[PDB]
């Protein structure tokens, strides 16, 4: 998944 | 011209086929994209990417409904609403759209990134450019207005020069929280010792 920040 | 869809965050294969089927495409990137579909507000990099552009950051109900009625329906009604990140990040989606669509967040900035920043220099350069920054990819070795390093910790071999020309060193959240929100605070997010 991608990333959160 | 045809849609060129970017999701973010989900898998969202019955979207995807909507996509195709009535003859838009996948967005390869934030930057080619003319629409964001998600469930739920998130800052990734392409979340932030498309508000910063100002695009349509829609729920996954217009695609859904679009394809009901046989062709792209309208944006309006399918912005995505979401109460409770709204309130944890203390911000409107909308109000921070309507920003992004009056002006570009940036305008008028030269940001450098060190190294070991999350999200890393290339993606928080695409962050940048998207708010109509101009993203450094080279040290500056001069004071500008506006001109800024966002940086790091571990990443003060990296502040040498910055800090010898009198350059702001600055907290990646200066980003991640300013193009959220739409509004650009560089006093707010000044690193200290």
């Amino acid at each position: 998944a991608s990333q959160e920040y | 011209t045809a849609p060129k869809v970017l999701f973010t965050g989900v898998v969202d294969a019955r979207g995807e086929r909507a996509v195709l089927a009535l003859g838009g495409s996948l967005a390869g990137s934030a930057a080619e994209a003319s629409h964001l579909v998600t469930d739920r507000i998130r800052r990734t990099v392409k979340f932030l990417c498309a508000l910063g552009r100002g695009i349509p950051i829609l729920s996954l109900d217009w695609l859904h409904q679009s394809r009901k009625a046989g062709f792209f329906l309208p944006p309006d009604e399918y912005v995505v609403t979401d109460p409770e990140q709204e309130k944890n990040f203390g911000f409107s989606l909308q109000d921070a759209l309507s920003r992004a669509r009056e002006r570009r967040l940036l305008e008028g900035y030269e940001i450098y990134v060190t190294p070991g920043v999350q999200p890393p220099p290339p993606q928080m350069g695409e962050i940048i450019s998207c708010c109509g920054g101009t993203y450094l990819p080279s040290m500056p070795r001069s004071y500008k207005p506006q001109r800024v390093v966002i940086t790091c910790p571990q990443d003060f071999p990296h502040c040498s020069i910055p800090l010898r020309v009198g350059l702001p060193l600055l907290s990646p959240e200066f980003l991640l929280t300013g193009v959220l929100k739409q509004e650009a605070k560089p006093e707010a997010f000044v690193l200290s010792p």
